[PDB]
Formats: structure tokens, sequence, C-alpha cells
């Protein structure tokens, strides 16, 4: 169990760790979180009292490096860093424990969620979306727009997920067009699983991460991506039968952990009514089907 | 955008342009089967594109070959008149291809999207206007070529005849469509308005009779009064 210590909490903020969140106040002696389970990606974010405006937060895997926050107050933010001195690390970690200046990451035993959240979620794939190379941990907040969305402006600052465009020469085989139009699969299995993704987790993984990005920081592009994604897959007729009920673990769990409050903004309806009810797979998603039917039958 | 009465002088300016109405398509006859169940026999059809400024008429023919062992035909119609309108642009010279194309029914925009990829810089538009384009089936001539065709077929008219030489091509479109308006709400009282005088004639190259200028007034007057007239009879006023 891994720790990211604070130096210190100088403006209240709101900080979440995974789905997990809690209220600091303005220079309350809070110096981090404990505890952290080792094995998964961790996500810690931001919300100033202040300024609601800018969601922000860092992607980590303790297993990389040691990992703490330090506020800056020349940027107005608290920054992820690499401490690389390993021994004062420890002897930081060790002090603020003793102390009990630490919060303790709140997992019950019972619960899977945030394993079912990043199951197919890697640090190195975070890496290639988020471009920072210098930095072990990804910086994503609310405002960041994609490749696909500067296409329709710093390049340095996007999430560079992997353009899906169901009107595209590359979504649509010369000769093929209604075919490929009104089945995706040629560009679902041949274009994009074989092609670009190589295998169904690092597609999966990508879905993930963008649902995540759009549920903690409101980050519209993340979510057109995750619904895309959906979308591509629910528009196959042909489609292997452990990613459709994989796909349906993954959603379910997805669309249990939303906040209720949010479901008008992070859920697309057409794209919701489409993959449940008219496309290929209409019938393949039981699990989803059920809890979006039990928990937003207003979307349908 | 969506063209509309906002807009209507685009459709005469010098930027090449066509509309493509696909509701002569996929033709049918209902009727009933020995068992007395419902059936549909296909007939032939027609892809109506056409340029508004200089009349031409690319009138592709859809013989009913084209339906043989497919499913869906209503879908695939829309997705076979893209295939034809996108092979008809290729077609063309460079400097002849429109820079927009104008469908007369939205459900086309995504089958000739996906089918012109090839061609960016080709604007595809929907229309809020209601043109009457349907009706070109009671042009006796496109009928009959249509009904003739043993095969697919693309068959170039003029639907202006002459009439460039001594109007304006808006003057031209808003004749044309008030003739198929007319044809649309009452055909045969509109043939017969068109047809009644035998002393003018239809050229054998051309569609429609060699009215003069104050014929055509005449005509056009009478064709108003049939529109009014039909809406009368319709809606009881
Ligand atoms: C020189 C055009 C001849 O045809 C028409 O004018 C159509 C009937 S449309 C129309 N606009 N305004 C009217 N009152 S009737």
């Amino acid at each position: 169990m891994n720790t990211v210590p604070f130096t210190s909490a100088p403006i209240e903020v709101t900080i979440g760790i995974d789905q997990y969140s809690f209220n600091v106040k303005e220079n309350q002696p809070f110096h981090g979180i404990k505890d952290i389970p080792i094995g998964h990606v961790h996500v810690i974010h931001f919300q100033h009292a202040d300024n609601s405006s800018m969601r922000y937060g860092y992607w980590f895997d303790c297993r990389m490096g040691n990992f703490y926050i330090q506020y800056d107050p020349k940027d107005g933010l608290y920054k992820m860093m690499e401490e690389r001195d390993g021994a004062k690390f420890e002897n930081i970690v060790h002090n603020f424990k003793e102390r009990q200046m630490m919060v303790s990451y709140p997992k019950i035993d019972e619960d899977d969620t945030w394993y079912n959240l990043t199951e197919f979620v890697q640090m190195d794939k975070i890496r290639k979306i988020v471009r920072k190379d210098e930095n072990q941990f990804s910086y994503v907040d609310s405002s960041m727009t994609t490749v696909q969305e500067n296409e329709l402006s710093d390049p340095a600052h996007s999430l560079n997920y992997t353009v899906i465009n169901f009107k595209s020469r590359e979504a649509i085989r010369p000769g093929h067009e209604m075919e490929d139009f009104l089945d995706k699969s040629y560009y679902l299995n041949t274009v994009m699983l074989q092609g670009i993704f190589k295998n169904s987790s690092n597609y999966f993984g990508e879905l993930q991460f963008a649902f995540l990005n759009a549920m903690f920081f409101g980050n519209y592009g993340s979510s057109l991506q995750w619904h895309a994604m959906i979308e591509l897959i629910c528009s196959s007729a042909t489609v292997p039968k452990h990613m459709l009920d994989k796909l349906d673990e993954i959603l379910y769990y997805q669309i249990k952990t939303l906040p209720e409050q949010y479901s008008d903004i992070l859920l697309n309806e057409r794209v919701w009514n489409i993959c449940l009810y008219s496309s290929f797979q209409k019938n393949s998603l039981h699990n989803t089907e059920k809890i979006m039917e039990n928990k937003y039958p207003e979307l349908l | 955008g969506a063209m509309n009465s906002s807009n209507y002088a685009e459709l005469f300016n010098n930027d090449i342009k066509l509309f493509v109405d696909d509701t002569n398509v996929y033709r049918v006859t209902v009727h009933k089967t020995f068992e007395g169940n419902v059936a549909t026999k296909a007939i032939n059809g027609c892809i109506f594109t056409l340029n508004p400024k200089t009349g031409h008429l690319f009138l592709k023919i859809i013989h009913t070959s084209v339906w043989a062992g497919q499913k869906r035909l209503s879908q695939l119609a829309k997705w076979k008149t893209a295939e034809e309108v996108s092979a008809l642009v290729r077609s063309l010279p460079k400097e002849e291809q429109p820079k927009q194309i104008i469908v007369t029914r939205k459900a086309m925009l995504d089958p000739l999207e996906v089918h012109m990829l090839d061609f960016p810089n080709i604007a595809i538009r929907p229309t809020e206007l209601r043109l009457p384009f349907s009706a070109a089936m009671s042009i006796d001539k496109l009928s009959d070529v249509v009904m003739k065709a043993t095969e697919p077929q693309m068959v170039l008219f003029n639907i202006y005849d002459d009439w460039l030489d001594r109007i304006s091509s808006y003057t031209a479109f808003s004749r044309l469509t008030l003739l198929l308006r007319a044809l649309k709400t009452n055909e045969e009282s509109a043939k017969m308005i068109l047809l009644s005088d035998p002393t003018i004639t239809i050229k054998s190259y051309h569609l429609w009779p060699s009215f003069t200028d104050e014929q055509w007034i005449t005509i056009e007057s009478q064709m108003r009064d049939l529109i009014l007239t039909e809406y009368g009879r319709k809606y009881n006023v």
C-alpha cells in the first residue's frame, strides 16, 4: 500500500482520489493520502472552493515512482511531482503517518468498483494519449481538447485519443459504402482492432480512460470519445462474443458509478437509445440495459 | 446548410450545382396474390438530377433488374441513387463537376455524403423547399424512355427546351416548378391545359409545347388557377 504525501494545503479544495473525495480547508494540516492500492492506475483530482472552474488532476501508478503533491502559488494549482531521493521520501511519509496527518484510501474489502472501472487502463497507454514525456504521471483537466476536436488549438495540451469518424475514408471501403456505413464491423475489427489498437484490451482501456476523464473532469471531448467507442461496437454486426460480454460488464460499472445528477450532461440520448434498442447489439448488453432502464429511464 | 426561400437566387448564380431527387427511383405496383396476400412488383424508375441554371437533366434510368434478389429496397434505393450520382460526378470533367449537390429529401444526405467522400469540396445540402420533382414521370417523353428501358441507361435532356433563349434561369425554373406542381396536383387537368390546342405542338427535340411568350402567360395563369382550384376542391374553400 503506497502513499502520495502533500507538502501542505494552502487553499481550500475538494480533493478526489479515484471515486472518493473529501474537502480540505484553507491551511488545514493535511499531508496526503495513504494505503493506496497497488496494482491499479489511480487519479488524484482537485476542485478549488473559490473557483470550481477547472477540475484538474493527475493519473499515476505508484509502482512507477514516488509521487507527491505541492501547491504552486504562481501557477495557482496543486501539482504532482516525483521525488527521486527514495530515503527522503520514505522518511517524509513515515513522519506524516506517525503524526496521523494523512487520509486513508477508504476501500471497502468487498468492493471491486475501481478495478472494474480501470481493468484495461494502463499508465503506458495513458502517457500516449496525454503527451508529457518528462513526467511519469499525466495531467488532465476540464478544458483540454482532443486531437479530433482540434481538427474540426495548442497541440501540446491535447488528448490524443484515437480518431473515430463514421463518415471518413478510413471507415468506408470504396465500393462497400452502404455495407460499411450500416454495418461497421470492418472498421471495428480490421481498421481499429487489428490495425490500430492491436487487441480489444487496448480498445477497452482507451474507452475506460475516456469515460473516467468525462466523469471526473467533465471533459467534453472525452465524453464524445467514450460514446463513439461504444457506438462503433454496437453498430457492428460481427463482434467477438468475449468483447460483447466484457463491454456489458464495463458499461454496467460505468453507469453504476455515474453520479445520478450528472446523467443529463454525461449521457448521450441518441447513442444509448440506438445502442440498447436499435443496433445490432441491442440484445447483447443485458446488464447494461437493466441498470440503464432502472436508473435512467427518462433518458430512454 | 439548407436551401430555402431566403437563399433562392443562389440556384441561378454561376457556381455549378445539381438537384438530386430520388422519389421515382424505387417504384412499385401493389397487388393481391393468388393466396390473397399482398405483394409488390417493381417497375422501372429514374434518378432526377437537374442543373437549375442550365436546364440540363441527367436522367439515370433505374431498371428493375437492379432490385433482383435484394432486401430492404427502399433503403437500398437511396444508396443506389448516391452511387449513381457519385458515378455521374466522376464521369464529368473537373470543370463541369458541381460545387454543391442539393438533395430534395433529407434521407439522401448520409448516403450521398458517404459516396462522395472522395470529393470533400462538394457540398451536400438539404432544402426546405417542397419541390415537385416527383411529377417528372408525368412528362410524357420522360415516362416513355423510363418505361421502355430494358437495361440501365442514362439519357440527357434539357428540361427547359429553348426557353433560356428568351427568359432567365430564374424564370425558367419558376415555370418548370409551376408546371410540375400542377401535374402533381391534378395530372389530367394539367395535361389538358398543355395539349388542348392541337395547333401548338411539341418539337421532336423538346419536352413541352412550343408556346409563344403570350401563350405561356395564358398557360401559366391556367396552371395557377388549377393549383388554386384543386386547393379549393381539397380543403373545401
Ligand atoms: C414566371 C413564373 C411563372 O410561374 C410562377 O410564377 C409560379 C406559379 S411561382 C409563383 N410565384 N408567385 C406567384 N404569385 S406564382
